[PDB]
């Protein structure tokens, strides 16, 4: 048995989400099975949506109870998942199961489907603000820049120009909830350099033609 | 209404055996599920009715139930393991529910703690009517984390956004985690606290509007 | 006139086992052939009297009791049975005369997510008598805990909920359930068979 996900692939803020599941290796008109909708969010936990029957009632989460519907199509062999008003925390990897309910409380999703991504995003194409995070005054140091509200991805961030390669930590980029993304990088440095060297980190955003060459000084109080 | 509670984060040598715990009130009436899921794929059904093996499932694998708390025993732990476990019920009221997630770790490098950064927000931002407050999180192993914000001494949970764990050059893994603030908020408390949690152990910095 | 069989049999909604439905059938004329004649009842057996022979007899009152339990259940509604329904719920005599008939009711009785609104008594003192029906919600208590109606300790709601599921196994489905019994009083003959 296969389950196989179909939809759009984006969705802006406040709009009702779309998605089919089409299953071919039996039958969605089986009398002994339910067919459900998990979602998780990047790196997140899992989340159950709601269980259909051949039939047509159903039930869902009690959060998502009021902006959640879903339907059947036994003639299809597909079940469908509906989505009200969806905010950005919405942007998750929505999966179809097959699931099965012998006695009271046996309830296992049995064979999953690959999945499909859809993100939540008016994010149209942005450039980013770069603001410098200073070391602190209180052996080693570290400062970096802020890469704040960009969209979409990626950015490349070097510092004097590449020259300073060593003790540089670029990190992974957070998908906020506007739908824009966030990044940081930090170049670890001896404290006694912080007074004697200039540290500029150069942001680089292809889609946006930005170029933000920002200096990292110590904060002054 | 109910929670499912499991660890997020379990490390073992290779060859020895792995125990993931999966707890709340709704095991009362209700049996467990186990999944497994590997980075980019859909999650495979490994234990039926709490203690019971499917067909593609190896005999390595193991379910054990005591009282509100169900147990995944995994044998003889291999590097084809690895990945990230999921446990599952379904109370009175019919509400199907899942866990947070556990990773499994082949401790194949040793541990290591978190190396623990927190930035306050920039007199620019600042100057621009925002407030981030930045912690980054790295040269850990295994790559599980969790992390808490903390104004002054309370817990904070609006505004919070955190990356998953990814591997880096010297295959430990960092993260990063963001609080988004009103200036205002930020000059109203004292300070606030990012706090990391690996494996038991919990790094903390705190950073003040100066 | 005929005697209203239907009313039960056809009835859109059961009650709990607990609480189970009887009515009482007099003066009027009663037709066998159509039950024993059907073909949706997966249990039928008679005891004390033959399902063909039932329209010869006179009885003075004939009582239809009613309920709903699941499939696994239904082996106890017989004379000399133990478990949870014939101790708790609808117990029958030992010398019981009369015909027990039930019929798999998933298609009506169960609901996606679980209708939990047939019920069964779980907890009980001693063992109900033959036809004791005990509608009781007092909180059980099991030795001497103060609690106030709040379950807590030894201090437990007694009845049950099915949370029938149309996915259900068979031993777990709904199954309905009518009691026919027949009171062959010393009286003024007023149901016969015909």
């Amino acid at each position: 048995v296969q389950l196989v996900e179909s939809g759009p692939g984006q969705v802006k803020p406040s709009e009702t989400l779309s998605l089919t599941c089409t299953v071919s290796g039996g039958s969605i008109s089986s009398s002994s099975y339910y067919w459900g909708w998990i979602r998780q969010p990047p790196g997140k936990g899992l989340e159950w949506i709601g269980s259909i029957y051949y039939s047509g009632s159903a039930y869902y989460n009690p959060s998502l109870k009021s902006r959640v519907t879903i339907s059947v199509d036994t003639s299809k062999n597909q079940f469908s998942l509906k989505l009200n008003s969806v905010t950005a925390a919405d942007t998750a990897v929505f999966y179809c199961a097959r699931h099965a309910a012998p006695s009271p409380g046996d309830n296992w999703f049995d064979p999953w489907g690959q999945g499909t991504l859809v993100t939540v995003s008016s994010a149209s194409t942005k450039g980013p603000s770069v603001f410098p995070l200073a070391p602190s005054s209180k052996g080693t140091a570290a400062l970096g820049c802020l890469v704040k509200d960009y969209f979409p991805e990626p950015v490349t961030v070097s510092w004097n120009s590449g020259a300073l390669t060593s003790g540089v930590h670029t990190f992974p980029a957070v998908l906020q909830s506007s739908g824009l993304y966030s990044l940081s990088s930090v170049v670890t440095v001896p404290s006694s350099s912080l007074g004697t060297q200039t540290y500029i980190c150069n942001v680089n955003h292809k889609p946006s033609n930005t170029k933000v060459d920002k200096k990292v000084e110590p904060k002054s109080c | 209404q109910s929670v499912l509670t499991q660890p997020p984060s379990v490390s073992v040598s290779p060859g020895q055996t792995a125990r993931i715990t999966c707890s709340g009130d709704a095991l009362s009436t209700q049996n467990g599920n186990w999944y497994q899921q590997k980075p980019g794929q859909a999650p495979v059904m490994v234990i039926c009715k709490d203690s019971e093996r499917p067909s593609g499932i190896p005999e390595r694998f193991s379910g054990s139930r005591s009282g509100t708390t169900v147990t995944l025993t995994i044998s003889g732990v291999q590097a084809e393991d690895e990945a990230d476990y999921h446990c599952q019920s379904a109370d009175n009221r019919a509400h199907v529910v899942f866990g947070g997630g556990t990773k499994l770790t082949v401790l194949g490098q040793p541990k290591a703690n978190p190396t623990v950064t927190l930035f306050p927000p920039s007199s620019e931002e600042l100057q621009a009517n925002k407030a981030t407050l930045v912690c980054l999180i790295s040269d850990f192993y295994p790559g599980a984390v969790t992390v808490a914000w903390k104004a002054d001494s309370s817990p904070v949970k609006a505004g919070v956004e955190t990356t998953t764990p990814s591997k880096q050059s010297n295959n430990k893994y960092a993260a990063s985690s963001y609080l988004s603030l009103t200036p205002e908020q930020w000059k109203s408390h004292r300070s606030y606290s990012c706090q990391v949690t690996h494996e038991g152990s919990t790094v903390e910095k705190t950073v003040a509007p100066t | 006139n005929l005697c209203p069989f239907g009313e039960v049999f056809n009835a859109t909604r059961f009650a709990s086992v607990y609480a189970w439905n009887r009515k009482r059938i007099s003066n009027c004329v009663a037709d066998y052939s159509v039950l024993y004649n059907s073909a949706s009842f997966s249990t039928f057996k008679c005891y004390g009297v033959s399902p063909t022979k039932l329209n010869d007899l006179c009885f003075t009152n004939v009582y239809a009791d009613s309920f709903v339990i699941r499939g696994d259940e239904v082996r106890q509604i017989a004379p000399g049975q133990t478990g949870n329904i014939a101790d708790y719920n609808y117990k029958l005599p030992d010398d019981f005369t009369g015909c027990v008939i039930a019929w798999n009711s998933n298609n009506l009785d169960s609901k996606v997510g679980g209708n939990y609104n047939y019920l069964y008594r779980l907890f009980r003192k001693s063992n109900l008598k033959p036809f004791e029906r005990d509608i009781s919600t007092e909180i059980y208590q099991a030795g001497s805990t103060p609690c106030n109606g709040v379950k807590g300790f030894n201090c437990y709601f007694p009845l049950q909920s099915y949370g029938f599921q149309p996915t259900y196994g068979v031993g777990y489905q709904p199954y309905r359930v009518v009691v026919l019994s027949f009171e062959l009083l010393h009286a003024p003959a007023t149901v016969c068979g015909k």
